[PDB]
């Protein structure tokens, strides 16, 4: 059934299992046309497929040519993200396929399902966590992948870094949703903060800066506090 | 014109023939029921005065045979048997006909309710349904079960429904799951009718046969059924213009005929209002809409 608080440690048990969060498959802008009417343009975009145990990202670039001359794309891009999940989970070596899919969005677990059916033992779930998945292209370095991109495309990350030597998966996830909500709550903030001492920068291979123990826990007081603030200025209190 | 005579009523029961019923007391001086219309299938129905569960009965065509009913005490249920002397039959039906202990078939002349319920419902095609080929009539109640609730227990008690899963493989052609999950066209034409039901008619039959058991006998997986194959063809974006009217009037008199106090748990609210307002076919069942918006405006 779904994925809530009571059974949140099951995220980091040793069944394999990943989320699959859809939010930025399908992007536009929308802007003014000529004759004054509104129209939109796509851009790229991607689905954001993480395994919460072990940090692996699993990052499908969606092309904006995938878009073009299909209707009623909002209704698509579910199914072209349950199309992808599914070509993945069939690429994985079946002792790496997941025994559970978790969907962040409840519109995504019919078109899943249905892809899925040849996996009758893979469960789809939803779940009642509000993750902040979506904020996954304030990470500078997604970002740039997927406007980069020229055509689909897969990208493997850990979005962990290198945190798994030092921290628990649990832990490890609950740093990673925070940065993501305040990312999410005020994005210019949140980046201010996590670059704000130049001396700490962010390895080539990893995603995030290089911060000691004791930094990371000034950094994750400061994004509290934040997430707090923001909190606050959005229903004064 | 034929009869179903009966040996006794040795138990309060209401008594249903088709669409009708009628109460018969303890010992009441009961003997059957006359003048039943030859060319339809008919179902014959109980329910007890002291056990309002387990509704139960028989369906039967007496082109197939002489059927009576008599009541067995240590089942406790009345029966439907086969009697093979013709002149025993014709016997027992004159002298009980003589005495004038039979009730008739009360079937007005104008009325053609009975014919709609059952146009494309056939004997052969109940009986692959509810399996018990050493009888030629057929035995169903308000609890057995059917194959499909059975997979999600005893086999030979079970409805024989065609199983129709929307999340299955069966439905879902490799390579086209949106387009197969959102217009079921391909479900309903190729694998359904061409594959399995051969034709329209067998289905409409099989579909007429799911409500009448959901209705008389309150049986819950022929309402599934009975739903499951309305959602399928309105579900359907490419459906004979054939198929959509006559469906039209099935459904039309199977709301008809609904007693107005069990819409509750018959009609289910997000297939009817699928079917009526967003389905691919919400402008081809004008009589259905109608009388479901005149009849049962709550339900929408
Ligand atoms: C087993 O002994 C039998 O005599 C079975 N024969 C039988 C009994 C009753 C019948 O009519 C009953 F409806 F009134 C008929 Cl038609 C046949």
């Amino acid at each position: 059934g779904a994925m809530n608080s009571s059974n949140y440690a099951e995220l980091f048990n040793n069944d394999i299992k990943l989320f699959v969060d859809d939010t930025n498959v399908y992007r536009v802008t929308v802007h003014k046309t000529f004759e004054g009417n509104v129209a939109t343009k796509a851009i790229n975009g991607c689905i954001f497929t993480l395994n919460p145990k072990t940090g692996h990202l699993f990052l499908k670039i969606i092309h904006t040519s995938v878009w073009a001359g299909q209707k009623r794309l909002s209704q698509l891009a579910k199914w072209k993200t349950a199309e992808e999940v599914s070509a993945l989970v069939r690429s994985l070596p079946k002792e790496e396929q997941p025994k559970q899919i978790i969907v962040t969005r409840k519109a995504m677990l019919d078109p899943l399902e249905v892809h899925m059916l040849d996996f009758p033992n893979i469960a789809i779930r939803p779940t009642e966590l509000r993750l902040p998945f979506s904020a996954a292209m304030s990470i500078d370095k997604l970002s740039d992948v997927v406007m980069k991109a020229t055509e689909p495309q897969m990208v493997l990350f850990n979005i962990y870094d290198d945190w798994l030597d030092r921290i628990s998966s649990y832990t490890a996830f609950s740093r990673l949703t925070l940065l993501l909500r305040a990312l999410k709550t005020n994005e210019e903030s949140a980046k201010m903060i996590l670059l704000s001492d130049p001396t700490i920068t962010i390895k080539s291979y990893h995603l995030w800066p290089s911060f000691t123990d004791e930094q990371w826990i000034t950094i994750e007081s400061q994004m509290r506090d934040l997430i707090l603030t923001e909190y606050g200025r959005k229903y004064n209190v | 014109m034929n009869t179903v005579p009966f040996t006794s009523a040795p138990i309060e029961v209401t008594i249903g023939i088709d669409q009708y019923s009628f109460n018969v007391k303890e010992n009441q001086p009961f003997h059957g029921i006359k003048d039943i219309p030859i060319g339809h299938v008919h179902v014959i129905h109980f329910q007890h005065a002291d056990n309002s569960s387990m509704r139960y009965g028989y369906w039967f065509d007496c082109r197939m045979g002489n059927f009576y009913i008599q009541y067995d005490p240590k089942d406790g249920l009345y029966k439907m048997m086969e009697e093979r002397d013709g002149a025993k039959f014709e016997n027992i039906v004159h002298n009980f006909k003589e005495r004038q202990m039979m009730v008739s078939y009360p079937k007005i002349d104008e009325d053609d309710t009975w014919y709609n319920l059952t146009e494309f419902v056939q004997m052969d095609k109940i009986r692959k349904i509810v399996r018990k080929d050493e009888n030629q009539f057929s035995y169903v109640d308000s609890s057995m079960t059917t194959v499909q609730e059975n997979e999600l227990s005893d086999p030979a008690h079970s409805l024989n429904y065609t199983v129709i899963n929307f999340k299955s493989r069966e439905a879902i052609r490799p390579g086209h799951e949106m387009e197969d999950f959102l217009d079921k066209s391909y479900y309903l034409n190729t694998v359904m009718l061409q594959g399995i039901f051969k034709n329209s008619s067998n289905y409409f039959g099989e579909l007429q046969f799911a409500f009448l058991n959901a209705m008389f006998f309150g049986n819950y997986g022929s309402s599934l059924q009975w739903h499951a194959m309305i959602e399928l063809i309105c579900s359907s974006a490419t459906v004979p213009k054939h198929m959509l009217d006559k469906l039209d009037e099935i459904l039309y008199y199977q709301i008809k005929t609904l007693p107005e106090q069990y819409s509750d748990i018959l009609l289910n609210e997000r297939v009817w209002n699928i079917c009526l307002y967003s389905s691919f076919q919400k402008n081809s069942l004008h009589n259905t809409e109608k009388i479901m918006e005149n009849k049962y405006p709550e339900l929408l």
